[PDB]
């Protein structure tokens, strides 16, 4: 008999209501030591089935571009629910991908990468779409504030 | 109670005059960062350093900041001005909010910074704090954060008098 794990992932900063579906979706969730993975939907919901029933202890690897990656340990078998829509697992934005690579720390390095793209927009040479962290159509003080809020890993 | 104000030292002008604009905060409790957008007509007014006359370009900061200048809290100042669209776009923000909070003392009242305007053309014009592409969802093109990184809201934005040509 196999194990199914589900839950909700979200963020802790303010954003425009129309970006909710884009902010909550696309978090990768993977069962460590397996190729069992999924992405969150528009409400931040994820589900992974077919975990071996004998695998009573596993780790969920949660990640997204520009977010501080997170390991959540789960103990149990059968139908498991690791978080709820009201108390979701929070991931912190601000571990900025730099030439394809994040360093698992939220730092002045991250702050400066945002500062680099401050005031940029689609079509600008330096514009990076996913550094508009709150997805409001601008890279400005609020995107910098999000990084500083989380100013350590 | 609280406000961000844009002041002009002169509003009745002839060509060749230099108008000094000052951005000020009032009763902005717990403020740790600010972004302001000043909109002007670049055909009529040229943005300049009010002491040297040097024209502002993309990176030029507002001159003589008073608030948010504590060295110990690691101030971060930047500007991406759009001189051709007539937008001054300045932001300043502390990075060490924990040290600032621990002090208990709020940089609530004082000068954000200054920018001069050389009169180029004999025409009625306006200089305003105004939302631009840089600042969606803002308070009249102002964005303020507190020392927890949350937006400060509920303040008024004070506009200078419209500018008239001395005839
Ligand atoms: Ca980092
Ligand atoms: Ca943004």
């Amino acid at each position: 008999d196999k194990t199914t794990v589900s839950g909700y992932i979200s963020v802790d900063f303010d954003y425009p209501p129309e970006s909710e579906s884009k902010i909550k979706s696309g978090f990768n969730v993977k069962v460590a030591g397996t190729e069992l993975s999924t992405k969150t939907d528009e409400k931040g919901y994820f589900e992974i089935s077919g975990i071996p029933g004998d695998m009573r202890e596993f780790t969920l690897e949660i990640s997204k571009r520009n977010y501080l990656k997170r390991n959540v340990t789960v103990n149990g078998t059968g139908k498991l629910v690791v978080s709820t829509e009201d108390n979701p697992l929070i991931l912190w934005a601000g571990d900025v991908e730099r030439k394809g690579v994040q360093d698992n720390a939220i730092n002045m390095v991250d702050v400066m990468e945002i500062s680099k793209v401050f005031g940029t927009r689609a079509g600008d040479e330096e514009y990076v779409a996913e550094l508009d962290l709150n997805m409001d159509g601008a890279i400005n003080l609020f995107d910098i504030a999000i990084v500083i809020r989380h100013f350590n890993a | 109670s609280a406000h961000i104000a844009l002041e002009l030292d002169k509003t009745k002008v002839k060509v060749g005059d230099v108008i000094v604009a000052t951005v000020k905060a009032k009763n902005m409790t717990s403020m740790a960062g600010i972004q302001v957008n000043i909109k002007y007509d670049p055909e009529v007014l040229q943005a300049i350093d009010p002491a040297t006359g040097k024209p502002f370009t993309k990176e030029t900061l507002l001159v003589d900041p008073e608030l948010l200048s504590n060295r110990e809290y690691n101030p971060l100042l930047t500007a991406v001005n759009d001189i051709n669209s007539g937008i001054i776009n300045y932001a300043s923000c502390y990075v060490y909010w924990d040290s600032y909070r621990e002090s208990g003392v709020s940089e609530s009242t004082g000068i954000i910074g200054k920018v001069g305007f050389k009169v180029l053309k004999a025409a009625n014009t306006t200089v305003k704090l105004e939302e631009t592409r840089f600042t969606p969802n803002s308070i009249d093109g102002t964005l303020v954060i507190d020392w927890y990184g949350q937006q400060i809201v509920g303040y008024k934005v004070i506009q200078p008098d419209l500018e008239h040509h001395h005839h």
